[PDB]
């Protein structure tokens, strides 16, 4: 029992990570920030509070 | 006992066709632009 | 401390996502992105809809 | 005492590697402590007055 | 039982077409051949030696080359069709687009080379620049 | 599909996503370059009635997508994360969330470029972003900012990929593999990781200061304040020169692998070639300003730079001699990856020697920023990226997915795309040697026939790509029917002409790569016990 | 490159000595034909004896074809003629006079 | 439920069941039973003489014939092990695919390999 | 992640189902690919 679990978890320092949404949410946040800054510095709306919230 | 070759005989009889074929290949690969130049109205012909 | 071992045992017993640490924060943050980013990216292409169509054809 | 049918992943025997690794760990710790103390001493001796000047 | 002089339809079938027969009597015939080979050769007849050479040498399956029994003809036909299709599509799209250029016509080139002669430009070269009707 | 694909954390399931993104980007870019070539077939506004800014933006999109958005995810990311952890024998790469965030940070770059081209402003300053042309003085609108964010996200993804490759190679390599027996492709990708690591920060910082100049009403490199854009152009060339090695070195590794396996003989002094790639990577930093001879710097500096270039040229020639010795004195099977490798070793070598001739300090007076340089780099980009990707696909596709491809279709596809590439890129050197300018929607009426032949070759190439995507469709839909019949080759290794075929049943696929000895693709967390080499 | 033939030759006969089945015979034959070293008639006779021990005449056909065409050797023939006739009439393995006229 | 000493490596059930008690103030705890993660399985072992992920190569010198084929310990169904000749590096880098039922050979090396798994129910 | 055979799960495709015989998806791949060049040409000028 000990040998099989040691071999199956020894060279595997990576957890069985759940469907973590970190990459998609961080990519979505960066894209929103980029497009917001591009639209605000020179565009149609000069809004500043909501880009600060982003 | 040096049977047959005499390297020169087979050497020439084998490379001469190959070098001729390669020269023809290069001639075609350089004459296709020449063929285009001839076919096009380069001299109003 | 006095809560680390018990919390680890509970987590091992209940193999569930969200890591149990910040459920309220996750429930607060999940709808905010959908409410904010979608509604701020829709104008980006909605406003130039009338602006679009400049052919500038010349002859 | 978890069961083990044939072997509990025994691997290599308890050779001289155990005391070698212990000696490596203690040598690393002693080196870190000695270098920290020596740097503190040379700092409070000459480096700190020079920095203050 | 170490049959001797296996002169049957199996040997000619093996030499004629091996892949055709349905991969089931293969084990039987090769086992018989090896059983004969266990005893000394004693001048094997032509069909048996031909059969064992065909089995062991190849010209089938793994020994079948990347070039098939004449698919190079298909390759040539396909490449010719590809060139024809590409040139036809380019011709039709260029016809659809049309031309709206006020030069490349003969008069422009003749005036250009007349001015080139007047200014004496590129004397050791080609004064004619037409390239089109 | 969202539960496992959109939320993946597996290199196995993300390599195919990399491949799909790469092929989609490549086909879109080929269609868009088709548009670019078609509007340039004849002088005038044949298809683009005015608005040369549109042509400029089209060119910028083409170059950017070809450089950072098509080939980088394919051989760096897509091939690396499906070959390196597999060849190592480790179950999974270290912290695959790096790979996931590197993958997911791409698409908004595509959407920002498409929306920047959609707006009237556009980014029409070339793929180079030399100031002040990209600033508010000439090009306004968010297009510049969107392109800057796209290159920033691509750089971050490349850095993360290099992080994962470096950590996987150095920290959890298998016991059997050591320093003196490590294969070629992984050495190539590790050296590329070094070069990427040492090249990304300079572009990041310099482009950050350009953005700050555009925003903070300041100018560090623009003349409005006393700055000089020459400094930024040194920095940009310092980044750019290692980039071509970054995109060409994994190609070198895969080409070495395929020629070594297809010659039925081992490598020719693997130590010599790995030293050659290491020397190339280390010497890539000595020519940081070799691309900018046009200013008129001191003669000693130009002599030093041309000496550095001629020194850099030597390892490439030695490595070419290494492939030539590898293919010499060995059995040859004319399979399609070998055809790609041969086309590489011919045309890439010719392009590289032409560039070596161009590497002269005083020779930029006639060729720089002309069609000669585009004829130069199109050669190497096609050889080391397009053909290298085709070879890798046709060389691992039957096993990485279990689906075979039509050999006849592959042969006709290679022939079509090879002849198309030749007939497209050859006349460009004749345009360049005359002294024609670059990046102009309209040109004088001297070289119209060459533009026409380039256009017909482009149509041949796009028809070849259509045939290629049809081949992908057929492989994905009729792999089972193709495996049973004689439509394709099921053993890339014909048995030696001394051995019987019946013994060959146990000797199916034997080479110097472990993933070939694997069965049909198993679960992601395979490799329960790491491989050991005696 | 200044490599003695005797060492590898003796290695070849020693390997053929313990020829339990055809696998080691085939691998050693492939190794021998891998070098530019043209096999001696002695090692060829040893290989044929081992093939007789393992009882596979097609292996003898393959090795005879390999000796007929392995390297150009300036197109030497009489050497091939003697090196084939000695081993054909030493014991008798009639195989060449059949595949050619077929 | 509570802290586990885990002094021996044959008395731990569950990798996460052991965290490692520490000290808040005073002196540093000794690096024996105060590590979080499976790191103790290797550090305590190498403290007592047990190594992890052995790099020892197999018997390259032995040719592994049918009488005494070499033995590789792997409880998995398949294995990726091969031969490099009698010395460390002699011929091309190569490996085999041993399986539970039949065997495999090293081709040009001729080193017959065998898969030897531990008994399983 | 260990519940997949290792045959067709590596691609986001599905043979089963009459919604798409791998033709609607393939045509859609052409559509999404050819979007950017033609829309880029069309937004400021003619095709
Ligand atoms: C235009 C339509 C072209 C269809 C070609 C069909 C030819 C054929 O049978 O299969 C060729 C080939 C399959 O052949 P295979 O299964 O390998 O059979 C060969 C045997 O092994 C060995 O058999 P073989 O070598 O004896 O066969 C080759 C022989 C003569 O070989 C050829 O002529 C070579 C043709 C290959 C290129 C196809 C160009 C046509 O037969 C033909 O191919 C018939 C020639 C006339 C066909 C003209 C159509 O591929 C196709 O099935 C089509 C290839 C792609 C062409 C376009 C497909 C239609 C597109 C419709 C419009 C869609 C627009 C996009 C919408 C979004
Ligand atoms: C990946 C690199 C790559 C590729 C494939 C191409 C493909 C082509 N390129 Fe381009 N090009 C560049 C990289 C590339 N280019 C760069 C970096 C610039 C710089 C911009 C500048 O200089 O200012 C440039 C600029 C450039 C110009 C400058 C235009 C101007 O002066 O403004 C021209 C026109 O002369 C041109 C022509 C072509 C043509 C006809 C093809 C044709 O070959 C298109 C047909 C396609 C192929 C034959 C290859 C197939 C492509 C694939 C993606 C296959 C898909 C499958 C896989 C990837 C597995 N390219
Ligand atoms: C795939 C990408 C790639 C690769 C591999 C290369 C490889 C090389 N490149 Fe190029 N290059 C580009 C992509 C690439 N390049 C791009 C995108 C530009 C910019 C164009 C633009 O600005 O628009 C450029 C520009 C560029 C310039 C300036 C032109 C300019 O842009 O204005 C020069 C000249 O100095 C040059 C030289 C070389 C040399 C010498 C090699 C060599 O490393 C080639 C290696 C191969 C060989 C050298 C073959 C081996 C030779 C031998 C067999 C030995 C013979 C010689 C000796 C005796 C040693 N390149
Ligand atoms: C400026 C552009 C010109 C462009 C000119 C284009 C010409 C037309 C295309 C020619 C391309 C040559 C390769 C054709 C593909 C092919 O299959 O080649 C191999 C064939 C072998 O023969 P096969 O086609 O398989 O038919 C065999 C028939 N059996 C054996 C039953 C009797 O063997 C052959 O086809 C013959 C040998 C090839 C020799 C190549 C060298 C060139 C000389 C060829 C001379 C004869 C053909 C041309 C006659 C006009
Ligand atoms: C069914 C529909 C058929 C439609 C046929 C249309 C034919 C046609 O339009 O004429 C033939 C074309 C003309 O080419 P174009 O570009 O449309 O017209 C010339 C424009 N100038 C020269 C002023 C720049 O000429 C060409 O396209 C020539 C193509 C190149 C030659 C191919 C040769 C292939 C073998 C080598
Ligand atoms: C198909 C094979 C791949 C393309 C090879 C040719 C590309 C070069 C080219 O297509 O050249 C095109 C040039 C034309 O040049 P042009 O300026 O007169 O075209 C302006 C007028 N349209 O000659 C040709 O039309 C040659 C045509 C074939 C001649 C041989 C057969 C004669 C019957
Ligand atoms: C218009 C025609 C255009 C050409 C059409 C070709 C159709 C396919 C012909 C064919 O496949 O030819 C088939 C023939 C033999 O077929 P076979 O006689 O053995 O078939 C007999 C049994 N049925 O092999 C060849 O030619 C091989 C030619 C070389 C192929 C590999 C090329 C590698 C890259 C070369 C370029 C790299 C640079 C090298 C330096 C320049
Ligand atoms: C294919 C290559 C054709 C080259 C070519 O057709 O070239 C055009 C030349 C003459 O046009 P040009 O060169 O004098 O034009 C010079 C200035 N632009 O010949 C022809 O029109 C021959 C016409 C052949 C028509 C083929 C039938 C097509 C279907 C017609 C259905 C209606
Ligand atoms: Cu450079």
């Amino acid at each position: 029992m000990t040998h099989l679990e040691r071999s199956r978890h020894q060279q595997h320092p990576f957890h069985m990570v759940m469907p973590s949404p970190w990459p998609i949410v961080v990519s979505f946040a960066l894209l929103s920030l980029a497009l917001s800054t591009a639209l605000t510095m020179h565009g149609y709306i000069g809004n500043m509070n909501m880009v600060y919230l982003a | 006992g040096r049977i047959g070759e005499s390297w020169v005989i087979t050497e020439g009889r084998r490379l001469i066709p190959e070098i001729f074929q390669w020269s023809a290949v290069l001639s075609v690969c350089l004459g296709w632009p020449g063929a285009v130049y001839f076919f096009s109205k380069a001299r109003k012909a | 401390a006095n809560k680390v071992i018990q919390l680890q045992k509970i987590f091992q017993s209940s193999t569930k996502p969200l890591w149990w640490r910040h459920p309220r924060s996750a429930l607060y943050l999940y709808p905010f992105y959908a409410i904010f980013a979608v509604a701020v990216v829709t104008p980006l292409l909605y406003i130039p809809n009338a602006i679009r169509g400049i052919k500038a054809k010349k002859a | 005492l978890p069961p083990n049918a044939l072997k509990p992943a025994f691997g290599p025997p308890d050779k001289v590697a155990a005391q070698k690794f212990k000696e490596s760990l203690m040598a690393t710790e002693k080196h870190a402590k000695d270098t920290s103390n020596m740097w503190v001493k040379i700092s409070v001796w000459v480096a700190l007055p020079a920095i203050a000047l | 039982a170490q049959t001797h002089a296996l002169s049957n339809a199996a040997v000619m079938d093996l030499q004629s077409r091996w892949e055709n027969m349905p991969s089931t009597e293969q084990q039987d015939i090769v086992s018989k051949l090896s059983e004969r080979q266990k005893l000394p050769w004693a001048q094997l007849t032509e069909p048996e030696k031909q059969a064992v050479w065909y089995i062991s040498y190849g010209e089938w399956g793994p020994r079948r080359p990347v070039l098939n029994k004449g698919d190079s003809s298909f390759i040539a036909k396909g490449v010719a069709a590809g060139l024809l299709f590409s040139v036809g599509l380019f011709a039709v799209v260029r016809m659809a687009g049309g031309q709206d250029a006020k030069t490349m016509n003969k008069e422009w080139q003749l005036k250009s080379d007349e001015y080139l002669k007047s200014k004496n430009a590129n004397p050791w070269g080609g004064y004619s620049q037409v390239q089109s009707k | 599909m969202v539960q496992r694909w959109l939320y993946s954390t597996n290199a196995k399931d993300i390599a195919v996503l990399y491949f799909m993104l790469a092929i989609f980007s490549g086909m879109a870019g080929t269609a868009m370059s088709l548009i670019i070539r078609l509007e340039l077939a004849a002088p005038g506004s044949q298809y683009l009635h005015g608005n040369s800014q549109l042509f400029n933006v089209l060119v910028v999109g083409h170059a950017v997508l070809m450089i950072f958005f098509l080939v980088m995810p394919a051989l760096i990311g897509g091939f690396g994360n499906y070959l390196l952890p597999l060849m190592i024998g480790a179950t999974d790469t270290a912290f695959p969330r790096i790979n996931n965030i590197a993958f997911w940070v791409l698409p908004m770059g595509l959407v920002c470029l498409v929306t920047s081209t959609l707006v009237e402003s556009g980014a029409g300053t070339g793929w180079t972003v030399y100031p002040p042309l990209s600033s508010i003085q000439a090009h306004s609108g968010p297009s510049v900012d969107l392109a800057i964010f796209a290159l920033h996200l691509t750089s971050i993804s490349s850095l993360l990929g290099a992080i994962n490759f470096i950590v996987t190679t150095l920290n959890m390599r298998t016991n059997g593999m050591t320093m003196h027996k490590l294969p070629l492709f992984v050495w190539s990708i590790f050296i590329t990781a070094f070069l990427l690591l040492l090249s990304l920060p300079v572009l990041s910082a310099g482009i950050t200061m350009l953005l700050l100049d555009r925003n903070f009403n300041t100018s560090f490199f623009e003349v409005s304040g006393g700055g000089d854009p020459i400094l930024y152009e040194h920095l940009f060339w310092f980044f750019g020169h290692p980039e071509v090695y970054i995109l060409i070195i994994p190609g070198f590794g895969i080409i070495s692998h395929v020629v070594s396996t297809y010659s039925k003989k081992p490598v020719f002094g693997e130590i010599s070639m790995v030293y050659a790639m290491a020397s190339i990577g280390l010497l890539g930093f000595l020519v940081w300003s070799h691309h900018m001879y046009i200013v008129g710097l001191d003669a000693d500096t130009r002599a030093y730079f041309t000496s550095a270039t001629m020194i850099i040229a030597i390892p490439t020639g030695i490595k070419i001699f290494s492939w030539l010795a590898t293919i010499h004195g060995g059995s040859i099977r004319l399979a399609t990856p070998m055809l790609y490798a041969i086309a590489f070793l011919f045309l890439f070598t010719m392009g590289g020697l032409t560039g070596v001739a161009l590497a002269n300090a005083s020779l930029d007076v006639a060729f720089h920023d002309t069609y000669y340089v585009v004829g130069h780099f199109h050669y190497v980009l096609s050889m080391g990226a397009i053909f290298s990707l085709f070879a890798g696909y046709y060389y691992w596709s039957p096993q990485i997915l279990g689906l075979n491809y039509n050999e006849k279709l592959a042969q006709i596809q290679f022939w079509l795309i090879f002849i198309g590439a030749n007939v497209i890129f050859f006349p460009m050197h004749f345009l360049g040697i005359n002294g024609m300018p670059r990046r102009i929607p309209d040109y004088p009426d001297a070289f119209a026939g060459w533009n026409y032949v380039a256009s017909i070759g482009s149509f041949i190439a796009t028809l070849s790509l259509f045939l290629f995507i049809y081949i992908l469709y057929d492989q994905l839909v009729n792999g089972l029917n193709n495996k049973v019949n004689n439509k394709s080759v099921i053993y890339n290794k014909a048995p030696d002409f001394v051995e019987s075929n019946t013994i060959f049943n146990l000797n199916t696929v034997k080479s110097s790569s472990i993933e070939f000895l694997l069965t049909s693709p198993p679960a992601v967390h395979s490799f329960n016990t790491p491989a050991v080499q005696s | 490159d200044e490599e003695t033939f005797e060492e590898f030759t003796a290695r070849y006969e020693k390997e053929f000595d313990e020829a339990y089945d055809l696998f080691e015979v085939q691998r050693v034959l492939n190794n021998c034909f891998s070098y530019d070293l043209v096999p001696a008639p002695a090692v060829i006779e040893k290989a044929l004896r081992a093939a007789r021990r393992v009882n596979d005449l097609p292996t003898a056909i393959r090795v005879f074809e390999a000796l007929k065409y392995k390297v150009e050797n300036e197109d030497q023939y009489k050497a091939y003629l003697d090196e084939l006739k000695d081993v054909r009439q030493e014991l008798g393995v009639p195989l060449k006079e059949e595949l050619f006229p077929s | 439920p509570v802290v586990k000493t885990a002094q021996n490596l044959a008395e731990v059930n569950g990798p996460e069941t052991l965290i490692g008690p520490g000290a808040k103030e005073g002196t540093v705890p000794t690096d024996l039973d105060q590590e979080t993660g499976l790191a103790r399985l290797e550090l305590l072992g190498k403290l007592e003489g047990i190594d992890v992920f052995d790099t020892k190569p197999l018997d390259s010198s032995r040719k592994g014939t049918m009488k005494d084929p070499i033995i590789i310990e792997s409880y998995d169904d398949y294995r990726y092990v091969g031969c490099t000749g009698s010395p460390a590096g002699s011929h091309t880098i190569m490996w085999l695919k041993p399986t539970v039922n039949e065997v495999a050979r090293c081709w040009e090396c001729g080193s017959v390999y065998k898969l030897n798994p531990v008994g399983v129910p | 992640v260990h519940f997949k055979d290792g045959v067709y799960e590596n691609i986001p495709f599905k043979v089963k189902g009459r919604k798409t015989p791998y033709a609607l998806s393939h045509f859609g791949f052409f559509a999404i690919g050819f979007a950017v060049p033609f829309v880029a040409c069309y937004v400021q000028l003619k095709k």
